[PDB]
RNA sequence: UAUACCUCUGCUUC
RNA sequence: AGUAGUAACAAGAG
């Protein structure tokens, strides 16, 4: 081919224009003169196409033999014309010409096509091999999060990916060697072998490669599943008001299980905590929870990960409990010692105060980072011993650094320079320790210098190393490189050991409620119970409205019989335990007001009745806690106003329409006659009634702190919702 | 019984059924003829809002300049452009104090970006004002002409590759006393022929050197083109939009990159936040303001919108903004960033085509160019234009352009202005009054939350915000903006009501056939449904309906109905044959009169990939023939997943150029195309990766081909004949 | 230069030098790095060897 | 600096806020009720409710349009043979002779035995098409010297008043028929439950629209524009006759081809997208224009026979009109099926929201009711000054119709009116929810809205409807105003 | 103016 | 005429 290129080059160089262009234009400017054309940007292609398709010869052919294999006409139909195209300088043709070519054109080589477009076919097998489940109608909280749209072969930054693609497709033109080549040599080898014999143009191969190397991460409304092979089917997985169980084919990652597992366990626990005999619920649910296809049993059994909740469940079903931790890249297992977190303020090296949770108590861990293994012995802000093995320098280093940071040593804390409050690329503030990790992983010289050194061990099997990860007589203070490489569970989900000591705290799991990775399923009646705030709220109030007929009747018969009902246990799992009782004691009183006295409000009854499950808590006086709004867990939106309506709960008396989390309900035909001019002051505060209307002489609208301190039989002004003054008495 | 579609709103609230208030099935309004009136309107109003400032004649251009900044404050609600520098600087200082490190970090990022930024970067600016021919051209061509022109004035910054030397050459070219540039003119030449008379006359084009004086060049370099905006929805009357030259692009890029790097880290800026993420920002920003003041705390939301947004904001402020933001940066970068505002501060506005005068008696019409605009009694113009032209005079130039010192053009410094808005949002309080405001900004559109104890205070907070914004040259629309108790609001056609509701109408026009080609438009068509199901709340039934409607539109547009159907047409006649011939009919694409196999679950799968196993070997062979002529030389806004097959074709070029004087550009184009097509054969990666080098484009090919020859010889591919021939050829080169 | 180096290395079938060499011997199939020192050569040699 | 400036700035600079009360919401467009103005005239491209389609039973498969119209006219020869014009009403600046000549030329041209659907470029055709009516371009040098030449004062839309034909169009287009017109193609087989739910939903949602009137009208517009665009580009310089065709299926399942009329394509050398092609419509009807003359000032109506419509005889009129369109509107015509999606989604949202509340597919419940629940009922419209409850399907069809009318009358007035009125809507919602909404310059909103009410039927009707609704809401407010207090 | 009942053009900007 | 609506087309060019 070279001879042809040179010949064409010589033939081209004859043209003085082309010669001057080739001589004057630079390799950079190639990028400019390539995009030079008479063409204009189509501002209305939707139209221009519909127009163009009604013309005789809208399409432009490429100049070549394959074009010449197309005839001018065919059975009367004009396929193409003699007139050339301005751009291609090839013949123009009608769309028919495509239909001809597809029917009677030359049969070309398609060998390799499947391997080239493998990325797409993997979707087709991920659908074809998939298995569908149940569809369920009911509310769905969608959280809008950045997610990976399609599953990749191996995620790289664009710069790193392009070089690999370059190594695969155009090895001679790759230029300066990068480390990437050595890291992905096997991938390169593979793709090179897979894409060898194909006849498809390289520019396509680079595109398909870039598609399966470079990541497409985008913000989407998600609920439950967040793995790529779920995201790619997201449109079918869920709606706002429905759910669809979907099990994609192909292999699934282990870490993807490890991710969901934790959320599942935490979510089981958070529910089972409020109900008496937590273990019973936890076991009942955990028995019948499913992660995509694997049961939680099989997962917890097979995977050696977990965190806190996982162990608690593991001990609830009956199996070993791997007390393993993860500090970024550092993986830990617990050998002995149970430390306790305490929030203190530390003045860090650079000269700034930082609120950090220091871990009190001695602890010993079996440690591993990448390829480097060891044993860690630490105490309150001190590395007592670090017994590691020899491995790759970066692993040894990062192991030692991650151990130094994890140990929260003052020698580490007092080794900071500049600033360590940088955000991530998206613009999110990292946590105090992970910031120090992210920092000292980069700038370690300050740490190593500030650490200090000492004599190495003179035992034959033991050795010491220095800052550059090399053997030395003067080792790092507390660092050593050696050559050698039953439990029960309480009713309240705390794990006890034979000696009576407790190792797992039920109140030691994270409250952070994150989105899972795989399909979290609850093969039981009442799935909702393990749901989000609003889901539970809505389902609860729905369950109330559904049984309002009896619930409103029994409230004139059974005293405290309703307040405790199966359905409300779930609801309570939303409420802050530090307020549940205070709320219940208030709601029960305000309800008992409407019961014992002749002032009912069905819309309120419905609103408060769920809050009365938790055992109540009154003040020292016997009076309950007064409230403007009852807050719930997560999201500043989630609260129930007492006087006014709220993002979760509001009532429209004009149409007698109750709004629950956006959904509409009709109370018409379930409201008493005298609720017309029935002010709300008679069900806003417990032990309060409306006397008259706003009397200026009483003064301002008295706040709760005042209202609670007012003596019985004393008038005061209260504001229900904006523009509704009321005069109330105790 | 009289039906009333509004009565639905008795049952379903307006946000819940907001989709029914958008007539996006209808036609959007297009412009007709000239936009000179609309441009002149903007020129008059822009000065109308600043005429109480400082008038002065620019000694450089000779133009009439108006300066409102640090001028007398307004005593009325008429759009004020009289911003106060100090207040802007304070508003900035607040932002820097609450966001320390960002100001310099963004500048460093933008600087380190700039340093790497090459010249070719400018080619992706779409329509650009070419100063050589004084017309809107493709950015690449407008750039190329500017480089080739610069080369004649001994300015070879582009040859280095980086943007900095080019920009240097740009600010340097202003100093040139006479700017020379190419202009093509034709020549007859007798080419030999077999034509009775043994010859033929073909008009060979040739380039001619043409000169412009310093001032006339500077005036063009400072000029902005104008045109009426078509298809603008939700508005009665039309309006004008502008287009910039090649000079200012490089300088704007950096400023917007800086403003982007800033905005990214702001929490009250809705830019460059994706529409999906804007909700993630907004709902949270609301959630914060909700649970902040429990005790009778009236949180009010204000649905904001600004008037004369572009026509009030002044470059002179943006200059100060750059000067402040670039505090810690070195001098050269400050000088670099300072330029674009300086240009926009002294910009000139072109007035489009002109005005068409006619006689109905004689049935005659004629366009009057902007130069000849005043070469006629003003009484011969209509009543409004007569009023406009009189007002235009003081800002009118001999060559038929309008001086326009103040104001910005539609869509220029979106980021940097959004920053100025956020800066307004950053104050939050004034005089320690019992309220606190926060909000989200997006160019001319903003949403303002205000928390306080009683609404009487909230309104005064809003009033304070208004009166504050006045000092920044930001003018709130009293007519279009409205306030309400927090819970529901509107922002950039996104409707919040205790949670953002869907607005399916907005995206409905996108459902139609896009107009790329048969291959792409399918993928696009399904992907749009797939996405709208996720984001915009489209149920499975409606989605499955859209799946049908799109195929309906697709088959009519591309005239490819079912092979079994009996719809007649040139293509259909062959489609039916293909239907009769093919065995695996379900393997046929819809474009080939095949059956639609798509449903909800496989929207995300390309049709070829779906049907591949169902195709016949000859059909897939023909359909995916590697060297088929229909697909051109490909080179690597939304992207789609599709397979390169015969349906992946490109249309003919617009031929109207053939019978105009721009024929040249066809030869000029193809002349490059040949060199690039060859250079791509020498360097296969050129299509994928941008080649780099300040050396000769020929040299690379020579060396590469020499090595190819040597290695092909020594390896044992080429024979001694071919090698000696190759080296003999190359030797001459 | 890199295209030449990589073409040679790939065509001959050997590892690509991580740095840019100066010459290449066709008979030996070996890249060559030339050094011009002022003082001693031995000093400049083993420094390159690193 | 900020505060020091704010101190010295004039008090006159303010936002002048005011809390919104219902009585402040004065009815929009006070002039649309004024009888001193002319009532808004029908200005669509084709007929909608008044349409009359000549039905021809076929196999149910595509044939050539000329052949179709030929066979249809062959079936209904009595009208086709009528060469005797009985003029009923005449558009002010029309020409009876030319139009009837054009009609006869169309009828005969289509009825003939040859392939071509081209019309001879006669004088009447040249008039109806508007041949050579473009002005001649000249040099600026000349025009500058010519003192008689002037800039034309622009034509501003006339100020029309309310007309009942719109109301009736709305009342009728939303009604059910026994005739399905949609051409919905096939889709892939169902596998996932979601697809089965969707498919099962479509049976309720789609058919409810397909059986209704507006569907046929829409399909007519679409299929017409589809061919008109093709002729406009394929045969630019040729005057061509195009039939107003629409295939239809009755409840028994028999494919009737419907011919509503014949149209004459003008000269279409369309360069710019906005460039106009003049199209002359001849459309069958059963409506006596003398009844509602104010509706048809743009039309010229003949009386060309009679038919046994609903058992009894009905007089067949021919509505003749000179019209015009362009590439944009033809394309947007071709993309008018979407009028479904906008109306179908909006209700499926309600079906889904309901299904959320009761945990199962509430479609059948919403439409027909079921064992547990009653059927969904909406406030559908007024009747002698009182509300009326319409079913889900009606509420759906009303929205579909509205969405169709959005296209059929879509222009800058509609855009501006919708956009600017949407605000006042939102405010009214804020009032309905008692969220104490404040306004800064209401006269601005109003002035912004009311300038968009000139001569667009749907706008002028929507204003009236808006005022009626706004009226009925204020009666509702009286319930809330005295709650608690 | 003539060729020109010819030729080119349908987003190609002056 | 008509389309249309603050200005255009109802062919343009050699």
């Amino acid at each position: 081919m070279t001879l042809a290129k040179i010949e064409l080059l010589k033939q081209l160089l004859r043209d003085n224009e082309a010669k001057t262009v080739l001589k004057q234009t630079t390799v950079d400017q190639y990028n400019i003169i390539r995009k030079f054309n008479t063409s204009r940007i189509e501002k209305n292609p939707s139209l221009r196409m519909k127009w163009a398709m009604c013309s005789n010869f809208p399409l432009a052919l490429t100049k070549g033999d394959m074009a010449n294999r197309i005839p001018l006409e065919y059975k009367g139909i004009q396929l193409k014309t003699n007139a050339e195209d301005i751009g291609t300088k090839g013949q123009m043709c009608s769309i028919a010409a495509v239909t001809w070519w597809n029917t009677y054109g030359p049969i070309g080589d398609t060998e390799g096509f499947e391997r080239v477009y493998e990325s797409f076919f993997l979707r087709k097998m991920r659908l074809d091999n998939a298995t569908w489940g149940r569809i369920t109608f009911g509310p769905v909280e969608r959280v809008r999060k950045r997610v990976l749209l399609n599953p990749l072969t191996k995620e790289m930054p664009p710069d790193e990916a392009s070089n690999v693609i370059m190594e695969i497709l155009f090895p001679k033109e790759a230029g300066i060697p990068r480390e990437s080549t050595w890291i992905h040599r096997e991938l390169i080898k593979e793709k090179r072998e897979k894409l060898k014999g194909t006849m498809i143009t390289p520019i396509v191969l680079a595109y398909m490669l870039e598609r399966e190397l470079v990541a497409r991460r985008r913000f989407l409304p998600v609920a439950g599943a967040t793995s790529a092979e779920f995201i790619e089917m997201l449109h079918c997985l869920q709606g706002e008001n429905w759910r669809q169980i979907y099990h994609p084919g192909g292999n699934k990652l282990t870490e993807s299980r490890s991710q969901s597992m934790i959320v599942a366990c935490r979510k089981i626990i958070r529910r089972s905590i409020v109900a008496s005999n937590p273990l019973e619920l936890a076991v009942e649910i955990a028995n019948k929870t499913v992660i995509d296809t694997e049961p939680l049993k099989s997962c917890l059994a097979a995977i050696d990960g977990g965190d806190v909740a996982c162990d608690i469940i593991r001990a609830a079903l009956g199996l070993k409990i791997r007390q393993r931790q993860r500090f970024g890249r550092l993986e830990l297992k617990r050998i002995s010692g149970r430390g306790f977190k305490n929030d203190e303020e530390i003045l860090i090296g650079n000269g700034t105060i930082q609120k950090i949770g220091i871990w009190d108590g001695e602890e010993e861990f079996h440690v591993r980072c990448g390829e480097c293994r060891g044993i860690l012995k630490k105490s309150k802000m001190k590395l007592e011993k670090l017994l590691i093995n020899s491995a790759k320098k970066e692993d040894m280093r990062d192991l030692i650094i991650l151990c130094m940071v994890f140990s929260q040593d003052t020698r580490m804390f007092q080794g900071v320079r500049g600033e360590i409050n940088f955000l991530n690329r998206a613009g999110q503030l990292l946590s105090p320790m992970y910031q120090l990790q992210r920092y000292f992983l980069n700038r370690s010289n300050d740490l190593f210098d500030q650490w200090g050194y000492e004599e190495s061990p003179k035992a034959s099997e033991l050795h010491g190393i220095n800052e550059s990860m090399n053997a030395s007589d003067y080792t790092l203070k507390g660092v050593v490189v050696t050559r050698n490489v039953k439990v029960s569970i309480t009713k309240n989900l705390s794990l006890i050991k034979r000696t009576g000591e407790v190792i797992m705290g039920a109140n030691d799991v994270s409250e952070l409620e994150s989105q899972a990775q795989l399909m979290i399923t609850y093969d039981t009646p009442k799935m909702w119970e393990m749901g989000t705030t609003k889901e539970l709220v809505q389902n609860t109030y729905q369950w109330v409205l559904k049984n309002l007929v009896t619930l409103k009747a029994q409230f004139l018969l059974g005293k405290e019989d309703m307040f405790q009902w199966d359905a409300f246990e779930a609801f309570e799992s939303i409420i802050p335990q530090k307020m549940a009782g205070q709320y219940s004691g208030f709601a029960r009183a305000v309800l008992k007001q409407m019961r014992d006295q002749e002032v009912m409000k069905t819309d309120q009854f419905i609103k408060l009745l769920p809050f009365c499950f938790s055992p109540p808590k009154l003040r020292s006086n016997g009076e309950p806690y007064q409230f403007l709004k009852l807050v719930l867990k997560g999201g500043g939106e989630n609260f129930i106003e007492v006087r006014k309506g709220s993002p979760l709960f509001s009532y429209n008396p004009q149409t007698e329409v109750l709004t629950i989390c956006g959904r509409m309900m009709s109370l018409k035909g379930k409201i008493e006659d005298e609720e017309r001019n029935r002010s709300m002051g008679n069900a806003v505060l417990a032990g309060f009634l409306v006397s008259g209307k706003y009397d200026p002489d009483l003064g301002d609208f008295k706040t709760i702190e005042e209202l609670e301190k007012l003596k019985p039989g004393e008038k005061a002004n209260i504001l229900l919702y904006q523009g509704k003054p009321v005069k109330v008495v105790k | 019984m009289n039906i009333n579609p509004y009565f639905l709103f008795i049952d379903v609230p307006i946000q819940a059924a907001i989709s029914t208030t958008f007539p996006y099935t209808g036609v959007p309004p297009y412009s007709h003829g000239t936009g000179t009136g609309y441009t002149i309107d903007t020129v008059i109003r822009t000065h109308e809002y600043s005429n109480k400032g400082k008038q002065y004649i620019s000694d450089v251009t000779g133009c009439t300049m108006v300066d409102p900044t640090n001028g007398p404050l307004p005593e009325d609600n008429e759009p004020s452009a009289y911003a106060q520098l100090d207040c802007v600087l304070e508003a900035l200082d607040r932002m820097d104090e609450e966001h320390p490190g960002l100001f310099q970090a963004a500048s460093q990022n933008a600087m380190e970006t700039l340093m790497v930024t090459t010249v070719d970067k400018l080619t992706q600016g779409r329509q650009t004002f070419d100063w050589t021919v004084c017309r809107n051209q493709p950015a690449a061509t407008a750039l190329n002409t500017t480089i080739t022109s610069f080369r004649l004035n001994d300015l070879n910054g582009a040859d280095k590759g980086g943007l900095i030397p080019f920009c240097q050459d740009i600010i340097d070219s202003l100093d040139r006393p006479e700017m020379t540039f190419f202009s093509v003119k034709n020549i007859k030449k007798k080419l030999p022929a077999k034509n009775r008379k043994g010859f033929l006359i073909k008009r060979i084009p040739m380039k001619v050197k043409d000169k412009i004086t310093k001032v006339e060049y500077i005036k063009r370099a400072l000029s902005l083109n104008t045109m009426t905006k078509d298809a603008e929805r939700g508005k009665l009357k039309r309006r004008a939009i502008a287009t910039a030259g090649i000079q200012i692009r490089g300088f704007v890029l950096v400023v917007e990159n800086l403003a982007k790097n800033i905005c990214e880290n702001l929490e009250q800026s809705g830019l460059p936040v994706g529409g999906n993420e804007k909700k993630a920002k907004l709902s949270n920003a609301v959630a914060k303001m909700l649970s902040n003041c429990p005790p009778g705390g009236i949180s009010m939301t204000v649905t904001g919108d600004n008037t004369k947004w572009n026509e009030c904001l002044n470059p002179r402020i943006f200059l100060a903004m750059t000067e402040r933001i670039t505090r810690d940066s070195p001098i050269w970068f400050r000088d670099f960033c300072s330029i674009a505002p300086v240009l926009f501060s002294n910009k000139i506005a072109r007035l489009g085509k002109g005005f068409m005068i006619t006689s109905k008696t004689k049935r005659l019409k004629a366009q009057i160019p902007c130069p000849d605009l005043f070469s006629i009694p003003l009484e011969r113009y209509n009543e409004e234009t007569r009023a406009k032209l009189k007002k235009l005079k003081p800002f009118f130039n001999e060559e038929g352009t309008a001086s326009l010192s103040p104001g910005m053009m539609m869509g220029m410094f979106n980021m940097l202005s959004t920053v100025l808005g956020v800066a307004a949002l950053g104050i939050k309080n004034i005089g320690n009054k019992e309220y606190l405001w926060d909000g989200l900004q997006s160019s001319d559109d903003f949403a303002l939350f205000v928390n306080a104890k009683d609404e009487e205070t909230c309104m005064e907070g809003i009033n304070d915000f208004y009166r504050t914004c006045k000092l920044l040259g930001i003018n709130m629309s009293k007519k279009k903006s409205y306030c309400n108790e927090t819970g529901m609001f509107e922002f950039t056609s996104m409707f919040y009501r205790d949670g953002f509701v869907s607005n399916f109408a907005m995206e409905l026009p996108s459902f139609g056939v896009a107009g790329v080609n048969e291959s792409a438009d399918m993928a696009i068509g399904m992907t749009i449904i797939k996405n709208n199901m996720i984001n915009n709340g489209m149920g499975p039934a409606t989605a499955q309906t859209a799946i049908q409607l799109f195929i309906a539109d697709y088959r009519y547009t591309y005239k490819c109905h079912r092979g079994d159907s009996k719809v007649e047409g040139k293509r259909m006649k062959i489609i039916k044959e293909l239907w009769e011939n093919t065995k695996g009919r379900d393997g046929l694409l819809v474009a080939d009169g095949g059956p639609n196999i798509y449903n909800l679950r496989n929207l995300h799968i390309p049709e070829i990939v779906l049907k591949y196993n169902l195709m016949d070997p000859e059909y897939k062979g023909r359909l995916l023939h590697p060297q088929n002529p229909f697909v051109g030389h490909l080179s690597i806004k939304m992207d789609y997943d599709a397979v390169s097959g015969t349906h992946s074709w490109r249309t003919k070029r617009n031929r109207s150029i053939l019978n105009t004087d721009q024929r040249n550009m066809i030869l000029e184009e193809q002349c490059y195309a040949k060199c690039c097509n060859l250079f791509e054969a020498c360097f296969n990666s050129a299509s994928y990766r941008k080649p780099v080098g300040q050396h000769s484009m020929l040299e690379a090919m020579a060396h590469r081909l020499r090595m190819d020859a040597r290695l092909d010889y020594e390896s044992g591919r080429m024979s001694k004949d071919d090698f000696e021939k190759a080296m003999a050829h190359l030797g001459e080169i | 230069a890199w295209m030449v180096q990589r073409s040679l290395a790939q065509e001959h079938g050997i590892e690509t030098p991580k740095y840019l060499a100066d010459l290449f011997d066709y008979k030996t199939k070996r890249f060559i790095e030339v050094g011009i020192t002022k003082g001693l050569a031995d000093d400049y040699f083993w420094k390159k060897k690193e | 600096a900020i505060e020091r400036n704010l101190a010295r700035m004039s008090p006159l600079v303010s936002v002048t806020p005011k809390k919104l009360t219902w009585e402040d919401l004065r009815p929009i467009g006070p002039h649309i009720y004024n009888h001193e103005l002319p009532e808004v005239p029908y200005n669509a491209f084709l007929l909608m409710s008044d349409e009359l389609g000549l039905a021809n039973m076929t196999e149910g498969k595509s044939k050539k349009p000329k052949t179709l119209a030929k066979e249809c006219l062959e079936k209904y020869s009595t009208l086709r043979d009528q060469t005797d014009p009985i003029l009923i009403m005449k558009s002010e600046k029309a020409n009876e002779n030319f139009l009837w000549k054009l009609w006869r030329d169309c009828v005969n041209t289509i009825s003939n035995e040859e392939m071509s659907n081209e019309l001879q470029k006669t004088n009447y055709a040249k008039w109806a098409t508007g041949d050579g009516l473009t002005y001649q371009k000249i040099m600026k040098e000349v025009a500058i010297d010519d003192e008689t030449m002037c800039q034309e004062e622009p034509k501003i839309p006339n100020k029309c008043r309310v007309a009942a034909w719109v109301q009736t169009e709305m009342n009728l287009l939303s009604t059910l028929t026994s005739k399905r017109a949609l051409d919905l193609p096939e889709i892939g087989p169902d596998v996932a439950p979601v697809e089965h739910v969707g498919s099962e939903r479509r049976k309720y949602f789609v058919n409810e629209i397909n059986y209704c009137k507006a569907s046929t009208v829409m399909m007519k517009y679409v299929l017409f524009h589809t061919s008109l665009l093709n002729e406009s580009n394929a045969s630019m310089g040729k005057y061509k006759v195009i039939p107003i065709t629409n295939r239809v299926v009755n409840e028994k399942g028999e494919s009737f081809d419907m011919l509503y009329g014949l149209a004459v394509k003008g000269q279409s050398h369309l360069r710019g997208d906005t460039d106009v092609v003049t199209v002359v419509t001849f459309e069958f009807s059963s409506t006596d224009p003398r009844v509602d003359s104010g509706k048809w000032p743009k039309y010229t109506v003949f009386r060309i026979g009679s038919l046994f419509v609903s058992g009894r005889e009905k007089s067949v009129y021919l509505y003749c009109r000179v019209n015009g369109t362009n590439k944009i509107q033809m394309k947007w015509g071709m993309e008018a099926r979407r009028c479904l999606l906008q109306s179908m989604q909006q209700m499926e949202a309600i079906v889904e929201q309901e299904s959320s509340i009761q945990g199962y597919d509430m479609t059948k419940a919403c439409f027909k009711g079921d064992r547990v629940n009653s059927p969904k009922t909406f406030s559908i419209g007024t009747q002698e000054g009182k509300l009326v409850k319409g079913s889900f399907g009606k509420a759906l069809r009303v929205i579909f119709t509205k969405c169709l009318m959005h296209y059929v009358f879509g222009n800058a007035q509609l855009e501006g009116f919708s956009a600017e009125s949407r605000r006042l809507l939102l405010l009214i919602q804020a009032l309905k929810d008692r969220k104490g909404p404040w306004v800064f310059d209401l006269e601005g909103m109003y002035s912004g809205i009311e300038e968009c009410i000139s001569n667009n039927p749907w706008v002028i009707q929507s204003a009236y409807w808006f005022n009626e609704w706004l009226g009925f809401e204020k009666e509702g407010s009286k319930v809330l105003e005295s709650v608690d207090e």
